[PDB]
């Protein structure tokens, strides 16, 4: 009866130097039972990365979506899209069902090919735009999130030290959340490459 | 109200009740709860009287128009489907029905299809509609063969109603009987279940806590 | 009233031919002409631009040749401008079919569509047919390669190799003398640079007047590439053939 | 919102935009179908115009509409597609309707009344096509052969041509179709196909496309070689004279 | 050029007066009344001898008590037969009872002259008169036996007898002379054979002329031709006699 | 509740569907088969509100069907189940949501691989070894996640729902008066003659 | 030659509508039929025109209320339109206001319709003449519809082929028409009078006569056949 | 009320020539010259500002347009189809670019956008194209500086120099001996005013001419100060002031 909440899930996203991360759990339950681990909650169109936690459906429906729409933007302005544009992308489709919503709450991470610069933001289910330098959570198990990053958390972190970071935030947040688990995904992104490891953690 | 159809080796026996209640006012001990949709094709009536009576009429239309076009009988699995159709284009705006479309072509066989308000359609042998249904089931299912005689099977429909008549308050008046063969349906009387019901007692031996 | 300035563009002509598209086919006839050559391990499209200044700017330039999907590229002999409308709505559907079972579109099913709508103009809505012929350039898993034709009746056709716009009389002889199925895509690309050598309505075939276009499977087995060639890529394959 | 009427009479009582689109039909290449005692063959001519033509990924020119029936034309391509789209999905509804696939006649009759209607309504032109429709009816084995016109008319044929020359072809035929002897087998009817599509052609083995139809959707395209040793045949059958 | 509705200086519709040439041009039908019956006959008229006679259908019924007869552009009459078939059928789901021959008739007809290019009022949609002329047998019980004439002029003509096609004149005068009032329904077979012989291009035979009649009793039956054969030959031997 | 059950094993997938269909307070019908063929390689089982599922199911058969005619290709399982995903995505924003849950099982006779795929009314499609809808989850999950292996036969896999079956009939409060069970695999679609 | 006849939309340099002119020339074809009225009755009697001896008569009377009706002259199925609109302005009336409608106003209703036929592209006017009698809250009434929109109440008048001959004769008898009240019987035989001075040539059978009355003690009554016997 | 026309206006000759195309594209050459060029660091394009009577006011004569902060338009042909032309540019500037990504589109994509109207009146019932082309230039961050020509077509083209109007053959003739791919903004500006002297048969003073220039972002003329990441527009439109100075030359 809370959309946002059937299906469980979170994302988080963190800035370093001259990096960016950015993780989810795998889980899809509906409500208390367990569906599937392996639901991945993290896409990418070109380097720019988009986390989605919320309504499982939604969550594939805006997948596809952003995919249609961000193949149509390459073929035609001849360019991979930047994560500040994706980000102004995704609020305005999303405000585009101000009135029926989807229920989801977006996370973009990525690295802006020209500048060079680590850029991450987050979204409410109708488009509001939060960027910050330091973090971005969403999920089930925001607030848990939100605790543990605030403490977590050090400026300019270099990227194997940031995976350690992001890893140890996720991981514990999703230990206390019922929603949460059953997996996790991180991503290090770096202009140069990106590397993504799944993590070990409890399956209860 | 109880309504039931069965095929056997004969065809179709379809058998109803006749009681219209408003509340504890029974409105009419005289109401035909079989639609005649044509000479080949039975409706039975279950739910809404004006909503089965109605587009079960609007059925026989439909399969006219379509005789006329494909110059064959139409089947009743496609005549059933017309009326399942429509009524699911209405699902929600409150339409209630539960009937049984019974007919018997030679590609099929003697066939019935339950078609309710819901949108739902199923092929079967036995079928019962309405409040009585519970207790014609009963007698239905515990002398249903399908080498069952003619006269036999007219018989247990018969009584099978009589069996819901006694029981259910919202069922009774008499019964009314049918067999459905391919050359088409015969109807077969309307019987007061005041008189049925001390004859079979007398006759059967059956009903014995009633004093007669 | 308004009937009187009606041309009537979806009529039969008594013979059973359609005025509009008649006409159109005309038009494509003074237009650049394109060719796609299908080899045993890729397609080639090439065509001659139509109009260059040396003012004109190269590598900005696009009118013959545009990206579909990601396996599918056209070649465009006609009016550039009818070309887009209709490349865009192709793009768009390439893009549903991927949205609605999460597969690349098979390159024919694009094509047919863009057929039908083509087809659509000369049948109703009163309006000129597009004054634009296609090739088409693709791959898809169940028939590899492909190369098709498509032009203003709506009517397509699948090709080993095929020419469009102007001179194809010229073009076709040429291509049907020197065309073999086990040809390779570096053979494919010579051959077709050849037959605009012989067919331009211009003394001599430089880089600046050409646009050139190459579907691959490259290093990666699975894969397929689009290459769409710089004017300097251009240049130097042009001085690696006997040109230049 | 264009509804000019193009489709009108003129006063001899003539509707010319469906008469000029029989035209259409009469340069289209020829189509032929003849009904054997037991099947239903198609006879298609290939368009000699250009080679280096990619044979596996251009359209045939008989599509199937169910798994048990068929149709052909002869006329504009663009246009028999737009029917061939409309009929296959009049196949799928009336399968979704009535639980039966449609017959042969009730296609036919569907696809005809498509063409009428184009044919009397503004802003739109008749359809430059003809068609031939074949198969079996459901859990039936008598074969059906049905022909439609631009004008939205239609009706049944032992056996029936359209298209360039189909007049010559049609001549043939009504001296070679004992309607009490029809081609009491698939190679009998395969054979008649080729000899009056054979004689309006011209050697071409690579110029004829066949497909044959059977009771209960066994429906089957031959290949070339097929078709070229049923050309070297009676090429010898006649070169025996 | 002119409106598709437009008035000759003489005041006829054009296209209306354009389409019955192409009527003309068609197949014959002769339909006759008695007080037995209603017959109605048609040619058939096979382009090939390759084409199966029995796929022409030129009489349909329209309900059980109501058939037709056609001339003309056929393809033109599906979608007036199935109006015609919705409406009788209606009829009897909104008053459980047959509609009169007429009031069907009078419904077709309305659905002619319903034809331009936007005549403001609500909506004329279709882009040209019908091409093609009905003859509507029936039975009601409030007048008997009926046959009518229905044209795309939007008009309709109770005949007594009535042919239409190639050759109505002809057929036309042909029953001026033999029409009585109280002729036999087997007569009127017979008369409807002996003119369809006259006018028909062909040599009349069961494989290329059909009969039907509506009979009170038994509604409308369209003839087998082994039972159209023998009404062939019945003839065969009336007209070899003084 | 309706049991809608399905697992994939080494080279075939497995569909188990319950036959009872009950109106209120009878039991109208127990010899109900809750699947439509959509391809010769694809099956679709599907449980939920009375008059939706059928509908929806038909109607899917039907737009599989003229795909398949159109393209003479038979669609794979991974396309059928998205183009199904995003038919329930639609409805359920639109005015009266299908409310349907579906498996679909099919074998990928391009891939040589059975796929199972599940997906229920509100668009939510997961690909899973086995699978279940509704209540049917909760009593046979933690059998399937100890017995299943990837690499069973089809008789193994058999075994498994057998063992699943009796669970569901001996701790369900409801009689689903059995089950009918179904194999997609290579060959095609086989129903088992006779089970339990 | 002349170009300005195409549509209706369009005026000569004369100020003419041809399209118009040429429905009129319709109605001249349409066989005659006459309407009259005294202060008591009005009557319409119409010559039904045949095709065959072996076919009908074409109605011409149409009813449109209790108390009105109408005789065409011309293109039918524009009388069939324009009575059932007709019919239902008088139902309207009847339904909302329990009003008889007006003859009068009926006539405007008729005209205004016709007018919007004769002003727009695409259209076509009206092929039709019809003469309506009624009685209203002000006695017996005729009046003549033309296709131009043209409406006019009168004692008298007559309408389609040689219409001029009963159009005539009701001229000079009008002091003697208008003054037969309360005898109906000898209305109809003065419209009957009327109507043969308009045949050329040919007897008024029972199967071509219509008449029609409608009156202060009558109501709108169409008689035909065994009914018109009486009349000849 | 009452729009009949919805069947196209201009159709295929049998020829293959679009007729309407043509004589809409003649309307042009007929048309006042104006000019185009690509330095390295900036685009110039230019115009005559040819006063009918001179109680007509030069300024209320505005040929060169801001149509997106980084992009200017200049015509030839007729006045009115671009003005409107020029306000359904604006319009989908914001509409099917700012409003989606939040930025404004660069300069190809509004030029093709452009186009897209003036090919739908090429097509579309009722209407003739338009009897203009445009020459655009722009400055987006990936593409850097270009300029594009627009005919009623629909078709449009990028170009290091060009002209339209009346004297276009003769100014596109001396721009191709005057362009190399090493000018500063300033040198092509003098080419430009040179140009267009040659076209400009009377007055020639910074009154009857107009120029504009797409070149270095004007933090002067954003009108806020706070937010750096945030410069000026690169357009410029030069003053009577501007270059009267530097007819000196
Ligand atoms: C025999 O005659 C009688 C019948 C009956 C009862 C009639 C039974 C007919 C059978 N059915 C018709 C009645 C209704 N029915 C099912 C109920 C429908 C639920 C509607 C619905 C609402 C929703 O809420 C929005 C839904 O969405 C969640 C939804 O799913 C899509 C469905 C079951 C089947 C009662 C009687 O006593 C007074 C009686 O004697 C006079």
């Amino acid at each position: 009866s809370d959309p946002s909440s059937i299906n469980g899930g979170i994302v988080v996203a963190m800035t370093g130097k001259d990096c960016v991360a950015i993780a989810c759990d795998l889980r899809l339950g509906s409500q208390s039972l367990g569906v599937s681990n392996k639901f991945e909650k993290i896409f990418h169109y070109g380097h720019v990365f988009l986390g989605i936690t919320g309504l499982a459906t939604d969550v594939t429906t805006l997948n596809e979506m952003f995919r249609y729409k961000t193949n149509l933007y390459k073929l035609k302005e001849e360019r991979a899209i930047e994560p500040e544009t994706f980000t102004q992308l995704v609020s305005s489709s999303l405000y585009e069902r101000r009135f029926g919503p989807y229920f989801v709450g977006p996370v973009v991470a990525g690295i802006n090919s020209k500048s060079g610069k680590p850029f991450i933001a987050g979204f409410d289910l109708i488009g509001c735009i939060d960027e910050a330098k330091d973090f971005i959570v969403s999920g089930t198990a925001s607030d848990q999130l939100f605790g543990m990053c605030e403490s977590l958390y050090e400026p300019n972190l270099e990227p194997e030290d940031l995976f350690e970071t992001i890893s140890q935030a996720l991981l514990n947040a999703a230990d206390r959340d019922a929603l949460s688990g059953w997996g996790a995904v991180v991503y290090i992104i770096k202009k140069d490459e990106v590397v993504k490891r799944y993590l070990k953690m409890r399956q209860d | 109200t109880t309504t039931l159809a069965f095929r056997f080796q004969g065809g179709i026996i379809v058998a109803v009740d006749s009681r219209a209640t408003a509340g504890n006012w029974v409105a009419s001990q005289t109401v035909k709860r079989v639609i005649e949709i044509n000479p080949f094709l039975l409706g039975t009536m279950a739910g809404g009287a004006a909503d089965c009576q109605f587009w079960e009429t609007w059925l026989g239309s439909q399969c006219r128009l379509h005789e006329l076009r494909e110059k064959e009988r139409i089947s009743v699995a496609a005549a059933s489907k017309i009326l399942s159709n429509l009524v699911y284009q209405y699902k929600g705006a409150g339409l209630s029905m539960g009937t049984m479309i019974c007919g018997y072509t030679r590609k099929e066989g003697p066939t019935i299809y339950y078609v309710d308000s819901d949108g739902t359609r199923l092929k079967g042998d036995i079928f019962c509609v309405g409040s009585g249904q519970t207790f014609a089931y009963g007698v239905l299912d515990s002398n249903y063969k399908w080498d069952l005689s003619v006269e036999d099977a007219l018989y247990l429909g018969k009584r099978s109603i009589l069996a819901a008549a006694h029981r259910d308050a919202y069922s009774g008046g008499s019964v009314n009987l049918y067999h459905v063969t391919e050359d088409g349906w015969i109807y077969h009387g309307n019987h007061d279940v005041g008189e049925l019901f001390w004859k079979v007692k007398e006759e059967e031996g059956s009903f014995n806590n009633v004093i007669g | 009233g308004s009937r009187r300035y009606d041309s009537r563009t979806t009529i039969f002509s008594p013979e059973g031919r359609l005025y509009q598209v008649e006409y159109a086919l005309e038009s494509i006839s003074h237009a650049g002409t394109a060719i796609g050559i299908m080899a045993s391990d890729g397609i080639v499209l090439a065509a001659e631009r139509k109009v260059t200044s040396t003012l004109l700017e190269q590598d900005t330039s696009t009118e013959k040749l545009y990206k579909l999907n990601d396996k599918i590229a056209v070649a465009v002999a006609g009016l550039t401008a009818d070309a887009e409308i209709l490349i865009n709505t192709a793009r768009i559907h390439a893009q549903n079919y991927l949205k609605t079972y999460n597969e690349d579109i098979p390159v024919e099913i694009l094509v047919r569509r863009l057929s039908d709508i083509k087809q659509g103009y000369t049948q109703h809505g009163g309006l000129r047919p597009f004054g634009v012929s296609f090739i088409y350039a693709g791959y898809d898993d169940r028939y590899g390669y492909q190369l098709y034709t498509s032009n203003p009746s709506g009517n397509y056709t699948g090709w080993k190799a095929i020419s469009v716009g102007a001179n194809t009389s010229a073009a076709q002889t040429l291509l049907q003398m020197d065309y073999k199925d086990d040809m390779k895509v570096d053979d494919a690309i010579e051959l077709a640079l050849k037959t605009l050598s012989k067919t331009t309505d211009s003394s001599a075939l430089t880089y600046d007047r050409l646009e050139f276009a190459t579907i691959r499977k490259g290093a990666n087995d699975g894969e397929v590439y689009q290459k769409i060639f710089k004017p300097q890529e251009i240049k130097d394959i042009l001085v690696k053939t006997g040109i230049t | 919102g264009y509804d000019r009427a193009l489709s009108i009479f003129s006063p001899d009582g003539h509707i010319f935009q469906v008469e000029y689109a029989l035209e259409a039909v009469k340069r289209g290449t020829c189509a032929v179908g003849v009904k054997g005692k037991n099947c239903v063959v198609l006879g298609c001519e290939r368009r000699s115009t250009l080679k280096l033509q990619d044979t596996r990924i251009t359209p045939s020119k008989v599509s199937k509409i169910d798994s048990h029936v068929v149709l052909s034309f002869s006329g504009l391509n663009a246009d028999s597609r737009i029917l061939i789209e409309k009929a296959r999905v009049e196949a799928q509804s009336h399968r979704l309707t009535l639980e039966d696939p449609v017959t042969v006649e009730y296609l036919t009759r569907y696809v005809a009344g498509v063409q009428q209607r184009y044919t009397q309504s503004g802003g739109v032109r008749p359809f430059g096509v003809s068609t031939l429709i074949a198969g079996f009816d459901p859990r039936d084995d008598e074969p059906k052969l049905y022909q439609t016109e631009p004008s939205g008319i239609y009706s049944s044929w032992s056996a029936q041509t359209i298209g360039r020359n189909s007049k010559t072809v049609r001549e043939f035929l009504e001296k070679n179709y004992d309607r009490k002897e029809p081609p009491a087998t698939v190679e009998e009817c395969v054979k008649l196909t080729v000899r009056s599509l054979l004689e309006v052609v011209q050697t071409g083995a690579k110029n004829i496309e066949i497909t044959v139809v059977k009771p209960d959707s066994d429906i089957v395209a031959l290949s070339s070689e097929e078709i070229n040793q049923y050309v070297t045949q009676i090429e010898q059958e006649k070169q025996e004279q | 050029d002119r409106g598709v509705s437009t008035f000759s200086p003489e005041g006829r519709l054009f296209q209306v007066e354009y389409s019955l040439e192409a009527i003309k041009l068609g197949s014959t039908a002769i339909g006759i009344a008695t007080k037995e019956g209603v017959v109605l006959g048609v040619e058939k008229r096979a382009t090939s001898p390759l084409l199966e006679s029995d796929s022409i259908e030129k009489i349909v019924e329209i309900d059980r008590h109501i058939g037709c007869a056609m001339s003309g552009l056929t393809a033109d009459a599906r979608s007036m037969i199935e109006h015609a078939r919705t409406a009788a059928v209606t009829h009897n789901l909104y008053y459980d009872e047959d509609i009169n021959v007429e009031s069907l008739t009078q419904s077709v007809c309305d659905l002619a002259l319903r034809f331009g290019e936007g005549a403001s009022g609500e909506e004329r949609l279709m882009s040209r008169p019908f091409g093609v002329a009905l003859l509507i047998a029936g039975h009601d019980a409030d007048d008997g036996y009926q046959l009518f004439h229905a044209e795309p002029s939007g008009t309709f003509y109770r005949y007594n007898a009535k042919a239409i096609g190639s050759g109505s004149e002809g057929a036309q005068a042909e029953l001026l002379n033999e029409w009585h009032s109280s002729l036999t329904l087997k007569e009127a077979e017979l008369l409807v054979l002996k003119i369809l012989k006259q006018v028909m291009e062909e040599k009349l035979d069961e494989n290329n002329a059909q009969l039907s009649c509506i009979t009170k009793q038994d509604g409308f039956k369209i003839y087998d031709n082994e039972k159209t054969a023998e009404l062939i030959k019945e003839l065969k031997e009336k007209e070899a006699a003084e | 509740m309706d049991i809608i059950l399905g697992i994939r094993v080494q080279d075939s997938v497995i569909l188990a569907s319950s036959k009872a269909v009950t109106r209120g307070i009878s039991v109208l019908k127990d010899s109900d088969d809750k699947t439509r063929q959509l391809s010769p390689h694809t099956l679709m089982s599907f449980a939920g509100e009375a008059g939706d599922t059928v509908q929806f199911a038909e109607y899917i058969q039907a737009n599989i069907q003229l795909y398949s005619i159109r393209e003479d290709y038979e669609l794979s399982p991974q396309a059928v189940s998205s183009f199904v995903r995003q038919e329930l995505a639609k409805s359920i924003r639109s005015r009266r949501p299908y409310q349907v849950n579906v498996l679909i099982g099919g074998y990928d006779k391009k891939k040589n691989k059975p796929e199972l795929y599940q997906i229920d009314y509100l668009g939510t499609k997961v690909e899973l070894p086995y699978g279940a809808h509704g209540y049917s989850g909760f009593y046979t999950f933690s059998l399937l996640d100890h017995h299943y292996r990837p690499d069973m036969t089809t008789e193994e896999g058999l075994d498994l729902l057998k063992l699943c079956v009796q669970e569901l009939e001996k701790r369900m409060p409801m009689d689903f008066k059995g089950v009918i069970v179904k194999i997609v695999d290579k060959d095609g679609i086989r129903q088992v003659d006779d089970f339990q | 030659r002349n170009n300005y006849d195409g549509d209706t939309v369009t005026f000569s340099p004369t100020g003419r509508l041809f399209q118009v002119e040429y429905a009129l020339e319709a109605i001249k074809q349409g066989s005659v039929t006459v309407g009259l009225r005294s202060n008591t009755h009005a009557v319409l009697v119409a010559l039904k025109r045949n095709a065959d001896e072996l076919s009908s008569y074409q109605k011409k009377i149409i009813k449109c209320d209790e108390h009105m009706g109408l005789s065409l002259a011309g293109l039918a199925p524009d009388a069939r339109v324009l009575s059932n609109y007709l019919r239902q302005q008088c139902n309207y009336s009847s339904l909302v206001f329990n009003r008889k409608l007006a003859v009068e106003r009926a006539g405007h209703l008729l005209c205004d319709k016709a007018q919007k036929n004769t002003q727009s592209y695409g259209g076509r006017p009206y092929g039709v003449g019809l003469l309506i009698i009624g009685y209203d809250k002000s006695g017996a009434h005729l009046l003549e519809f033309q296709p131009s929109g043209n409406v006019t109440e009168l004692y008298g008048t007559a309408i389609g082929a040689r219409s001029q001959g009963a159009k005539t004769y009701l001229e000079r008898t009008l002091d003697t028409f208008i003054k037969i009240d309360g005898n109906p019987d000898e209305l109809i035989k003065a419209g009957v009078e009327a109507i043969s001075q308009s045949l050329r040539d040919e007897s008024l059978t029972v199967d071509n006569l219509s008449i029609a009355i409608v009156g202060k003690d009558t109501p709108f009554t169409i008689y035909d056949g065994e009914a018109v016997a009486k009349y000849i | 009320m009452t729009d009949r026309y919805s069947f196209s206006l201009t159709t295929f000759s049998p020829s293959g020539k679009l007729g309407q195309i043509d004589y809409a594209l003649t309307a042009v050459k007929q048309g006042v010259t104006s000019l185009g060029i690509k330095a390295t660091n900036g685009v110039v394009i230019a115009t005559e500002k040819k006063s009918s009577s001179p109680l007509a006011m030069s300024e209320t004569l505005s040929k060169v347009s801001l149509l997106t902060p980084d992009i200017g338009a200049v015509y030839s042909g007729m006045g009115p189809d671009y003005r409107v032309l020029v306000d359904k540019s604006r319009k989908v500037a914001h509409t099917s670019y700012k409003r989606i990504y939040g930025e404004y589109p660069p300069t190809k994509l509004l030029v093709s956008e452009v186009a897209k109207i003036m090919q739908e009146a090429t097509q579309s019932g009722g209407v003739r194209p338009f009897g203009v082309s445009l020459l655009i230039a722009g400055h987006d961050e990936f593409n850097g500086f270009s300029l594009y020509q627009v005919d009623p077509s629909g078709s449009y083209f990028p170009w290091k120099a060009t002209a339209i109007g009346k004297g276009s053959v003769a100014a596109k003739t001396f721009l191709e001996k005057r362009w190399n791919d090493e000018l500063e903004l300033e040198d092509a500006i003098h080419i430009a005013l040179l140009t267009l002297k040659e076209s400009v048969e009377g007055e020639f003073n910074g009154d009857t001419i107009e120029l504009a220039i797409i070149g270095d972002e004007n933090p002067d003329l954003l009108g806020y100060t706070g937010i750096p990441t945030d410069k000026g527009p690169r357009f410029r439109k030069l003053t009577s002031q501007e270059i009267n100075d530097r007819l000196e030359a």
